[PDB]
């Protein structure tokens, strides 16, 4: 028969489940609902390990319950009291002789030692994964190193040692491929002459590794606290989303730059040679798979400013029209093929954030944190696992590296950029489309002539990598 | 076969702007949710008796993405320009979503409707007679909506689609 | 995308975590932190076909040696790993082997049989008596290091084509 378990009266995770404290979706079971002490008695359970609901949990929890809650719940859970002697064990006692205690050892074997493991379990994911918590609350911090530095007990040692070393490396806190990355590319502006860098000296194809790499390391700094709660929407969005916020506003000052490009190019022909170039760029990113990049130069085309320069797109080479008009294309009908993209290639990649950021907010705002059952409050636990799918997935790809080498003044270039100066968005944004009106003016104006400002070559060097011995 | 409007919601973030949209297309009376699944910003109405569908383009959490909004804008038919009555600056922010919707557009004239959003019983700070009167000065219908009763929502859609069919 | 679900097996302090670790972040472990239970994801193309890896990462140690069957349960196809400097890992296989075929209750499991620690001059299993055993079983046998990532795709994707040919 199954063990039997402590009275609910001295250990409140014994208590039987029912649709009062716990729902279950319709080969583990996923909840639905349950009372807070019913998901830690399942993030914790004797029968099975949930790693993915460990994940959930943590990433999710403070919608419903306080980190130091938590804590004094997991300590409750940690502390199990052993059954009394039983009748066998009695009576071998009253003879002088040693008890089998089998009841009694299967208790420690099948229900303790799992569920104590699991506690740890979840204070190791806690410490490794989510130690913001305690970043921003020393003393809950010391209560953690208090319930693992007291862990009696020769079963437990090994992780308690472990865990305690962890904590302490956490304080005070390299990639390797079996490939080279491939040449470092250079073009009209040569290696240590920053000055002359700009959008048609750098190799087109160096443009676009550099920005991946920059791209890349502003989306895997991203972490789930800047995103559970929809905190990067709210007042405080500064303090709670810094790694987001930064990663698009470099996207938005990438676009600008890009419209500004195009529409201070005031001669046609070499406004011309402008598109095309940011066109390879794109080419490059679509082959690196950062789709940051390629929307974030499909943004720039489709820009009011851009996007009415008629006699520009008509001089674009063809190849190029449709090299544009597919990456277009990924973002029609609410991304659909950007979506089946991103889930067929072979990562490394930069996805675009936005997606991420408008379904966790709906999720968050179209479901409610409660379902009242019998007249019980449950913590909508669905919710949670959905806004954790999306984190999941985010963490997912920012654990592949991109084989590429850094070119520390390209990187600081792109880094440095600041196409909008000390002017204000609607100052900016107003200027460059008058900038479009007077280079392309409406119908019926004429069209005017206008100098070159460009005085090296105009000719891409292609984007197709070159390899000397 | 029946038509198909392509309605976009634009506005301030962080004030509940996304609750216009997903009280509509929601399963009006289960109060649940899942942005992900294909086509959960579609949905088959029929106004004035007339069947048609609505495509609801609402980016909402995508603010700081500047410079994408005019690729988003240039989607949409007719527009949704959505304040929170508890936000002052949302509502005097309306103005240049206007003027953007207009440039990107290239029209003085595209179909849209002001939207004043109640998200919370926080203190109202902008009465309805202020938004009436900003609503009446570019020509174009005011609606108020609770984010959390559904009241006003059916109607800033229809009354959308109105405009768009009246054009 | 098809999804796998891998399990990592194998005596304490073998590289099951640290092989895991390389082929998810390309990044090698110093630090030897016993696993309770990990798991990772990885979307990656193997034979021109797109899937997600979900891999299980589990404990070595002894003291959590009563809590496999819940595991084994949900797996999909298993890497046995032991390492090629320690004899007792190695005689530690065939439990591992063996219980999942009963778990599983197949005598057909997707198995791989890896060698961890190939960077290491100072072997004391010979690749013979791991390919022997191996051919036992049926399946193959990947020599790997979680240091320098020698044979560590080959081991993980070699899985996945058992998986997807079971
Ligand atoms: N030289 C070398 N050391 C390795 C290799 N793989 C792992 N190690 C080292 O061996 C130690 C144990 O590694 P670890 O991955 O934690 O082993 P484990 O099998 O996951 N242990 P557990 O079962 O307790 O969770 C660490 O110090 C790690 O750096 C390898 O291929 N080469
Ligand atoms: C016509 C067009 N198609 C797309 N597009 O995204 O496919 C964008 N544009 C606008 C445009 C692009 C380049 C240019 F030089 C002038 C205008
Ligand atoms: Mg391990
Ligand atoms: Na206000």
């Amino acid at each position: 028969g199954q063990m039997r378990l402590p009275s609910a009266d001295v250990y409140r995770f014994a208590e039987p489940d029912s649709e009062e404290n716990i729902i279950f979706e319709e080969g583990i079971p996923i909840i639905k609902a349950g009372t807070v002490i019913k998901l830690i008695e399942r993030l914790t359970y004797h029968m099975y390990a949930d790693p993915n609901f460990v994940r959930t949990f943590l990433t999710t929890y403070r919608s419903f319950c306080k980190p130091q809650e938590l804590l004094s719940l997991i300590i409750e859970r940690f502390e199990i009291p052993e059954p009394e002697p039983t009748e066998a064990d009695r009576i071998a006692i009253e003879n002088g002789d040693q008890p089998l205690s089998a009841e009694l050892k299967r208790f420690r074997k099948e229900y303790i030692q799992p569920v104590q493991l699991r506690v740890l379990n979840v204070c190791r994911h806690w410490v490794e994964h989510h130690f913001y918590d305690f970043e921003r609350d020393a003393y809950l911090l010391q209560r953690m190193e208090e319930f693992i530095g007291t862990v009696r007990g020769k079963a437990m040692k090994k992780w308690v040692e472990s865990i305690t070393k962890i904590i302490q490396r956490k304080k005070i806190a390299n990639i390797t491929f079996q490939s080279s990355p491939p040449t470092v590319e250079w073009h009209i502006s040569r290696p240590g002459h920053i000055e002359t860098f700009d959008l048609l000296t750098l190799h087109p194809i160096e443009i676009a590794r550099q920005l991946t790499l920059l791209e890349s390391d502003l989306y895997r700094a991203v972490q789930p606290s800047e995103l559970v709660g929809s905190v990067w929407t709210k007042e405080d969005k500064e303090i709670n989303s810094p790694n987001l916020l930064k990663m698009i506003r470099h996207t938005t000052n990438l676009t600008l730059w890009f419209e500004k490009c195009i529409v201070e190019t005031e001669n046609l022909e070499e406004r011309v040679a402008v598109v095309s170039r940011i066109i390879e760029i794109l080419q490059v990113f679509q082959e690196l798979n950062n789709f940051n990049g390629v929307l974030e130069v499909v943004s720039a085309m489709n820009s009011s400013p851009v996007y009415r320069l008629d006699h520009t797109f008509e001089q674009i080479p063809s190849r190029q029209k449709k090299i544009l008009e597919e990456a277009h294309e990924l973002s029609e009908d609410h991304y659909k093929k950007y979506l089946a993209k991103l889930r067929s290639i072979n990562p490394p990649c930069v996805p675009f954030f936005g997606i991420y950021l408008t379904n966790i907010l709906k999720t968050e705002e179209g479901n409610p944190e409660v379902l009242k059952r019998h007249g019980k409050e449950l913590i909508n636990f669905s919710k949670r696992r959905k806004v954790a799918e999306i984190t999941g997935e985010i963490q997912q790809y920012q654990n592949q590296p991109y084989c590429l080498r850094v070119e520390s003044d390209i990187k600081r270039f792109f880094e440095n950029l600041n196409p909008m100066g000390n002017s204000m968005e609607k100052e900016f944004t107003d200027y460059l489309f008058n900038k479009s009106l007077e280079i392309e003016p409406r119908n019926p104006k004429p069209l005017p002539r206008f100098p070159k400002k460009y005085s090296y070559p105009l000719k891409s060097p292609g984007v197709r990598p070159s390899n000397p011995r | 076969g029946m038509t198909e409007y392509k309605l976009v919601v634009v506005g301030a973030g962080g004030v509940g702007k996304s609750a216009l949209t997903i009280q509509l297309i929601q399963n009006h009376f289960v109060d649940e949710y899942d942005p992900t699944i294909e086509d959960s910003y579609r949905k088959q109405v029929v106004i004035d008796g007339e069947t048609c569908l609505l495509d609801i383009l609402d980016t909402a959490g995508q603010e700081e993405y500047s410079a994408m909004r005019d690729q988003y804008m240039r989607t949409g038919e007719g527009f949704l320009c959505v304040f929170a009555i508890n936000n002052t600056k949302s509502f005097e922010d309306i103005h240049q979503y206007r003027e953007q919707i207009k440039r990107v557009k290239d029209s003085d004239d595209v179909p849209m409707v002001l939207v004043g959003n109640k998200c919370d019983l926080a203190a109202r700070t902008v009465e309805s007679r202020q938004a009436q009167d900003l609503a009446r000065s570019y020509g174009i219908p005011y609606i108020e909506t609770s984010a959390k009763t559904r009241q006003g929502v059916e109607d800033a859609f229809y009354t959308l689609v109105r405009e768009i069919r009246q054009h």
